[PDB]
């Protein structure tokens, strides 16, 4: 249930060819979503920007993988939707695939893994340790990439 | 450009953040945005604005402002934006800003405003924008506000408002937008919006609002009202009469009791209506003149039947829930050709006619789940366009049409137990996601489609006892006990001598164990009958009574050896130790009586499953080691104590005798023989015991996992492993088997 | 972590002071919270007890709206009216070029 | 080897929401590209379109599922490129797969198959028949779609569980011929 993220990046030549880099990763399936491959681009989401019901500001093209890391729960006393929730509103918003930084909320692989008898129909992983801080540097250095979800 | 205030070629300076305790000096004379937001200015001097004639934008926010001189805003005659939020004035300044004969827009939100001296306000006849929100007011400033002709938006959200006084906005005609969200307005007089003619939006959310809001009826050009997580329970007959524009309604979150059946008729640009737990609402809403619905919601209601011109008024329909309702009959859905996703889960539809679901060329997603649905016409979904997404589950079905159907993405009827037969697997091509009530119908569709439950092993779609080599051990595992059990049962009971307890016991072992054997003859008679096509035969076999009685032989057999090993281990240590205690057992009569219990109890032990249901079920080798659930588990593990507590008494007992065994007692005894022989019985039958037990132990700790076809294999080839090994030992190591026989042959012969 | 309670390197601010605005700024791919004394340009604040929040002017043609469809000025070309923008003021009313709105 | 293609279809609701129809196709993994998955949006593509050496006009993002329909020899009858040669300008391009239509040309099966020592880090697909018809009809009468093309692992691994299944039927063969060779012992120990 072990997968493997591939994390792409382009520079467009003047010429019009384009070379790519990539970085290896490794996350888990997620028992809330269905064991498949995806591939997309990378768009980070804030955990409070799934709280929104009114999705008119951020219309995305269809099939971005989203990356949302959790924060601690402390800090978030009350939360607006479960983890399961946030991944089926990303869903809805043409997320292609889900991937959650969980190094900071160990919980939420209970909450993830749970019985639930409505699983998603796109992947849903989570990753922790050094696998989640080289995405997130990856995120938030450079200007675009695209993951890869194999299985 | 002074430094360090930042100064572009449009005459606006920028000094946010820089740390300044008073109004920077040194800019240009034709500056005409001042942004000073951010700084320390905690107070503002008296003509410490005199150095900008021509200014027009200024910002305070975020200053920690306390006190404003009167003359500080001298001399700013063409000001137009003024904003001072996020201070700590805590009375509106009248004097200061009384001189803005031009101001437009003016903010004095999150400050801590308790009071509004009443000349405030005067001279801002040019105002057309006020921020009031977060403060303290525990008023409306009526005469503040009345100052303000020209007034056009105005917000008092998040404040301390108890109620409204009548004519309190008779003034302000050009009045647009009103805020009053977040607030703790209970009670509104009914002339409290007179004068508010021009008035579009009004927001009431998050208040105290016990009645209807009566006086909204004297605001004819309303678009938009919202009185969310608000404490209205009825909304009367001809509520909204005087607001002939209305265009969405925010009224969730409400204990919405009753709704009028009138309340909202006509409307004619009304777009959505949400209305949910109105327990007390018995007809559908008069929606007469209502043409512009594009979504219906009416949940947790009475309502009981659908008017037929439902989509002949609203045209422009697009979504349609009706669940946690009473309805029974359809309507004819003709008309509505633009609507998508229809809900009626939760009702008490008992049946769907041909021309129900006729004319619905953009239906997407149905949803029709925990009804009473037993009849569904074979051509109900021949007009369906792109169907996506169909839910029948949890109904009285059994049987499903298809013709239609092949735009199908995703299926539901789990819960659909009347149903037994396949679904065609030609009539879904595009089916992505399925649901059935019985894994047994998911084996068509798999072409080795994320269907549920899972085919596992336990759940064979091909072969019931899977690889050729399991078959061929398991055929002769049946051969093997069936002969030699016979073989023993007709040596031990052919002499019609006296029978002591230890032959009598190993016979009783016998019998008992030819009902596993007969047990492992079904499964292999069945596996043979359904080779290649067991999924046609499953679902018949688990529910039927023959998996049952396979289940109950089963059981009944275990249990039975199981007692009767403990009931003969017992007998030959007490006759051990009667040997030297008494030198004579006459204990026959009251261990012919203890078998005759142990038989009792092993046969309600097989029954005891039999007055559960789905216990037997789980798996067609009909055995109770589960695959998980929670009353088998139960069952499967009391059971597997039981087993293993007997098992450890008899090693204690065995231990316990053979420490009082002398080593020369067993050089000549024929006792030895009989001692060595129900040694090996226990030895073979502990060793055997032990892998089931661990596999149905395997589940309650979640740290490993085994797959199915391992635990499935291993009890195919263990369970009755014990069944044929048991009368080997007998047949082929006691010597007094030797002489039965022998004497089996004379009575033969003789005769 | 200008203006703001609780702080992370990759989502930015994630609760904001009492009385300040928590606005989702989008930078490419990177997306994180930010606290602001006012809603910037295309947005307005919307005070609420446990949190304010900056949401997008639903209101088309705007540049600053006062609330969710009422805009304080449009861009150019198009005339403030009660709100609302305009091509052209309608009847009844006379367009005003010089401050771009439309007047009696 | 077989290939599973998904074509998705996007209706974006005005809320922000999307609604997705997915019609299934089958293809084959052709031996030229690798047998990994791949995603993408759809970007039909004409044959003579790679023949020009000149990318300014054709700057895609990166990760666009290509679909190429080739046609007769015939009319064709000096390619400039072969196929691989137009497989490996598409990937160049930034193509994430390439899903040819050999329906037309069968040769170019045997073209992309034949043993080559230099296959593409991205997958090749080619399809024939109707499920070639349908994808085109989809991709010339939709504006735009999304492909997922899955690669599928082969029938569940039965490799492990067969090897224990051999064991425990070698086990029980075991059994028995000690039980068989102990009572032969036995019988001529007493005799
Ligand atoms: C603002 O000015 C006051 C009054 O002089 C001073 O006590 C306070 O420290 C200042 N705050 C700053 C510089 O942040
Ligand atoms: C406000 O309305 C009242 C009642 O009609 C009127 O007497 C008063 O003059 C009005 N005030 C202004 C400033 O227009
Ligand atoms: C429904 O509304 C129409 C139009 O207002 C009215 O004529 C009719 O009497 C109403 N019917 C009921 C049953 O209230
Ligand atoms: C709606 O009200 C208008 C007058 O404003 C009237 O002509 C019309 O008949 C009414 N329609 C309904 C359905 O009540």
């Amino acid at each position: 249930e072990t997968a493997f993220v591939e994390v792409v990046l382009f520079e467009s030549s003047p010429s019009g060819d384009y070379t790519t880099y990539t970085t290896g990763l490794t996350g888990r399936f997620s028992r809330a979503g269905a064991t498949l491959s995806a591939e997309g681009e990378i768009v980070q989401m804030h955990p409070l920007g799934l709280c929104n019901n009114n999705d008119e500001e951020d219309l995305y093209e269809y099939g971005w993988v989203g990356v949302v890391k959790l924060e601690q729960p402390e800090l978030d006393p009350k939360p607006c939707l479960t983890v399961l929730g946030k991944a089926k509103r990303a869903v809805q918003r043409g997320a292609t695939a889900v991937i959650f930084d969980v190094s900071e909320n160990p919980e939420a692989i209970d909450q993830l893994n749970q019985g639930s008898e409505d699983p998603l129909k796109r992947p849903v992983v989570y990753v922790k340790g050094a696998d989640a801080i080289k995405l997130m540097n990856i995120v938030n250095k450079q200007k675009v990439a695209r993951a890869r979800i194999q299985h | 450009c002074a430094a360090p205030c930042s100064c572009d070629g449009d005459r606006r300076v920028d000094c946010s953040g820089k740390g300044l305790t008073a109004v920077p000096e040194g800019l240009s004379a034709f500056t005409q945005a001042l942004d000073i937001s951010m700084n320390n200015i905690t107070q503002l001097p008296e003509d410490a604005f005199k150095n900008f004639p021509f200014l027009e934008e200024l910002q305070l926010a975020g200053n920690d402002l306390s006190f404003i001189h009167p003359k500080a805003l001298s001399g700013l005659k063409e000001l137009k934006v003024l904003t001072l939020q996020n201070n700590q004035l805590k009375t509106v300044p009248s004097e200061a800003i009384r001189g803005l004969s031009a101001l437009q827009s003016l903010r004095l939100d999150a400050n801590h405003i308790t009071s509004v001296p009443e000349d405030s306000f005067e001279g801002l006849v040019q105002l057309r924008h006020l921020w009031l929100d977060d403060n303290s007011l525990t008023e409306v400033p009526v005469h503040p506000l009345s100052n303000l002709p020209t007034l056009q938006a105005l917000t008092l959200a998040l404040n301390k408002i108890s109620s409204i006084p009548d004519f309190a906005f008779t003034n302000l005609s050009s009045l647009v937008v009103l805020h009053l969200h977040n607030n703790k307005i209970r009670s509104l007089s009914q002339h409290c919006f007179d004068g508010l003619d021009n008035l579009e939006t009004l927001d009431l959310n998050y208040n105290n609002l016990g009645e209807f809001p009566q006086a909204i009826k004297a605001l004819p050009s309303l678009k938009e009202l919202g009185f969310h997580s608000n404490s209205i329970s009825v909304i009367p007959d001809g509520a909204f009469d005087g607001n002939p524009l209305l265009r969405t309604i925010h009224l969730y979150d409400n204990p919405l009791s009753f709704v009028g059946n009138s309340a909202f008729h006509n409307l004619s640009d009304l777009h959505s209506l949400v209305i949910r737990g109105a327990s007390m609402v018995q007809q559908f809403p008069n929606l007469t003149g209502t043409v512009h619905l594009e979504s219906l919601t009416l949940t947790g209601t009475k309502i009981s039947s659908i008017p037929n011109n439902l989509c002949q008024e609203q045209k422009m329909l697009r979504t349609l829930d009706l669940s946690y309702n009473n309805i029974r009959d359809l309507p004819s859905f003709n008309g509505c050709h633009a609507l998508e996703e229809i809900s009626l889960q939760r009702n008490q539809i008992y049946q769907i006619k041909e021309g129900t679901f006729q004319g619905l060329i953009s239906l997407r997603i149905l949803d029709l789940s925990r009804n009473l649905i037993h009849e569904i016409h074979s051509r109900a979904f021949a007009t369906l366009g792109p169907i996506t997404n169909l839910d029948v589950s949890f109904n009285e079905l059994t049987s499903f049409p298809t013709e239609g159907l092949n735009g199908l993405n995703q299926l539901k009827l789990v819960g659909n137990f009347k149903l037994k037969e396949a679904l065609a697997a030609k009539d879904f091509v595009n089916l992505r996601s399925l649901s059935v009530p019985y894994a047994y119908q998911c084996c068509a569709f798999w072409g080795c489609i994320h269907c549920t439950p899972s085919t596992g092993a336990f759940k064979p779609c091909e072969y019931l006892l899977g690889s050729w080599m399991i078959r061929l051990t398991v055929w002769f595992i049946f051969l093997v006990a069936l002969f030699f059990n016979l073989l023993v049962i007709l040596t031990t009971f052919a002499s019609c001598t006296s029978l002591p307890s230890s032959k009598l016991f190993i016979g009783l072992i016998s019998v008992s164990n030819l009902f596993m054997g007969i047990y492992t003859g079904i499964l292999t008679f069945l596996d043979a009958v359904s080779w290649g096509r067991f999924a046609e035969f499953g679902i018949w076999w688990e529910t039927g009574s023959g998996c049952k009685v396979a289940g109950f032989l089963a059981v009944f057999s275990s249990e039975s050896a199981i007692f009767l090993l403990m009931l003969a281990t017992v007998e030959r240590s007490l006759s051990a130790k009667d040997i030297m205690k008494n030198g004579k057992s006459n204990h026959l009569k009251q261990f012919r009586v203890a078998a005759l219990l142990a038989f009792l109890g092993a046969t309600v032990a097989g029954c005891f499953p039999l007055f559960h249901r789905g216990e037997y079920s789980a798996s067609p080798l009909c055995l109770p080691f589960p695959t998980g659930e929670t009353p088998s588990l139960g069952f499967t593990v009391t059971l597997v104590l039981l087993n293993s507590l007997a098992f450890l008494l008899m090693a204690v007992i065995y231990t316990k005798l053979y420490c009082n065994l002398e080593k020369e007692d067993l050089s000549e005894n024929s006792q030895s023989s009989m001692i060595k022989h129900v040694a090996w019985l226990i030895f073979t039958n502990c060793i055997f015991f032990c892998p089931v037990a661990f596999f149905s132990f395997a589940p309650l700790i979640t740290a490993i996992s085994i797959s199915p076809e391992i635990m499935k294999s291993v009890t195919l080839i263990f369970f009755p492993l014990p069944a044929c090994l048991n009368p080997v030992l007998y047949v082929f190591f006691n010597p007094k088997f030797k002489e039965d026989w022998k004497l089996l042959k004379r009575r033969v012969t003789k005769k | 972590c200008k203006g703001c309670l609780s702080c992370s390197k990759d989502n930015g601010c994630s609760r904001c002071q009492q009385k300040l605005f928590f606005f989702l700024r989008r930078e490419g791919m990177r997306q994180y919270g930010e606290c602001l004394h006012s809603c910037p340009s295309g947005y307005y604040g919307h005070r609420a007890p446990d949190m304010n929040r900056c949401a997008r002017c639903r209101i088309e043609n705007c540049d600053s709206c006062f609330s969710k469809d009422f805009c304080t000025k449009c861009k150019v070309g198009f005339y403030l009216h009660r709100g609302r923008c305009f091509d052209e003021c309608p009847d009844g009313f006379a367009p005003l070029e010089e401050t771009m709105e439309c007047v009696e």
